[PDB]
């Protein structure tokens, strides 16, 4: 019954963003709840942010 | 020897570093643990599941 | 009515190319700080530079793809081409042109030198061709803008997520300053890691002068629309838009106001090109000689 | 009726044929998003009187 | 390269001697930045 | 024809006077270039600098 069939491979790239499910090896998981700007980030005496 | 490890890393024993808050400047009231930890990204993805 | 103290650029400690410290001589107690948090949240991220934000690699269609003769696959040169820093002249878009035939690292010093064009860092890798017969032809588009701009905020053309910021770290201190005037004066010593696009001194101006320009005070249907749809939307011949652009007609409704006769006396539109424009009008609706009295509105 | 892949599909603009060849199918390298058409296909109609 | 500059302002009068003023737009880390900045200016200065 | 900026500066009737170009293959290059925002007959006018 079948006169052709066509599969179309179509590739997509995801960056992390809110809603993500991120984890540790040692059972410690969560979901990402703010992106926030560099600037508002923590960081340390010689500016290195985390 | 994580301790020693830090020692030639220059410290802090304990593994906490006075940390700056980004909005204001302000350092946190105590000293905070950072380090670099090995964190993976779940195959539960938002733009799947919404 | 103590008049106050005012800031100024008073050293410039250049640590390395890329890596430099400016202090402000004169400053109030608790002022350090302020102006501390303020610089370091407008230079990350609100400071103008160039990024590379497209490619135009040959053979290669799409980033997934892989170049016979290249060792690393085209995602990891794209990757490569984020890194790329440039410094140009006077202008917010630049073609840089990269051919390079051989065997070894294909670096930025290898990209053709434009006069406008600086490179900051000319022993950076771009690619590694292999075998002697390899060879790269690319066309690297350098954009001047803000903040972080991803590929995915939107013809077999490459995009590049663009990191346009500058400066990748600030740190500051406020370390009490000399001085026997006043003697509770500060100094603010601000620690700069930039790429070394931007000289430090303009930056911090740059960045003053973006807050300054912030702080700037406190105070207290009718018709059709296919008619001003494009020709293009037309989908004509290219002869015969070619030709109704040439003859001012840009869009439908300048083409609907046009007769025959007057079409007909321009010197590049035949008979056939006429039945074409008819057709194709005539299949949505409209016709030649359309009167819609009042052209244009705004 | 045989369904067929064609690139002439009822009431498509060339805008949305851009991206197809002759035969109703994407060209490699194109940039797709939702609602985009991969491959043309006809089917052929129940028939009813409008 | 523009940036955009406050447009569109309200004030809400609490009281005869405290008042709310909000400007409407402002780019990612300025609310932070000028609230800090005048923060600071406004307990001591 | 080694680019596509010379073919872009083609028009189809010269095209079709050519010894080796039919129409299907004429068609082939109106879709490739349309997928790619390019069509035939396009001026550029200053080839090349």
């Amino acid at each position: 019954g079948v006169l052709k069939i066509v599969k179309v491979y179509l590739a997509v790239k995801r960056r992390i963003q809110p809603g993500d499910k991120m984890a540790g090896r040692h059972g410690n998981k969560g979901v990402i709840s703010k992106i926030n700007p560099i600037e508002d980030m923590p960081y340390d005496e010689n500016g290195t942010p985390v | 020897e994580i301790k020693e490890l830090l020692k030639l890393g220059d410290l802090p024993t304990s593994g906490q570093i006075r940390l700056y808050d980004g909005r204001t400047g302000e350092q946190f009231e105590r000293p905070v643990t950072v380090g670099y930890m090995y964190m993976l990204k779940l195959n539960h993805l938002v733009d799947d599941k919404m | 009515v103590t008049e106050f103290l005012k800031p100024r650029l008073v050293d410039i400690e250049q640590v390395s190319s890329t890596h430099a410290k400016v202090t402000l001589e004169p400053l109030e107690r608790g002022f350090g700080h302020t102006l501390g948090n303020a610089l370091r949240r407008i230079l990350l991220s609100s400071m103008p530079g160039c990024a590379v934000t497209e490619v135009e690699i040959d053979g290669v269609l799409h980033e997934y793809s892989t170049k016979e003769g290249v060792q690393e696959d085209i995602l990891e040169i794209l990757l490569n081409l984020k890194g790329l820093a440039v410094r140009v002249q006077g202008k917010d878009e630049v073609i840089l042109t990269l051919n390079k035939s051989g065997i070894g690292p294909v670096t930025a010093a290898d990209i053709t030198h434009d006069g406008d064009v600086e490179i900051v860092k000319p022993q950076h890798v771009i690619c590694h061709l292999t075998d002697e017969n390899a060879s790269i032809s690319m066309r690297i588009k350098v954009q001047r803008g803000r903040g972080y701009v991803p590929a995915s905020t939107r013809i077999g053309r490459l995009l590049v997520d663009a990191c346009y910021s500058p400066v990748e770290r600030i740190a500051y201190n406020v370390e009490a300053a000399r001085v026997e005037q006043r003697t509770d004066l500060d100094k603010l010593v601000i620690e700069m890691e930039t790429n070394g696009t931007i000289d430090p001194e303009e930056a911090i101006r740059r960045a003053a002068t973006i807050l300054a320009e912030q702080l700037e005070a406190f105070v207290d249907p009718e018709f059709d629309p296919i008619l001003l749809r494009p020709v293009d939307d037309l989908e004509l011949t290219v002869r015969s838009a070619n030709c109704l652009k040439a003859e001012a007609i840009h869009y439908i409704g300048d083409l609907v106001q046009r007769t025959e006769v007057e079409l007909l006396k321009t010197p590049n539109l035949g008979k056939k090109s006429l039945t074409e424009i008819k057709d194709v009008l005539a299949s949505r609706g409209l016709s030649l000689g359309m009167r819609l009295e009042n052209w244009p509105p705004a | 009726g045989p369904e067929e892949i064609t690139a002439d599909i009822p009431n498509v603009g060339e805008a949305a044929l851009s991206k197809l060849d002759e035969s109703g199918i994407v060209y490699i390298g194109a940039e797709v998003t939702g609602g985009d058409i991969l491959v043309g296909k006809v089917t052929p109609k129940g028939e009813t009187q409008l």
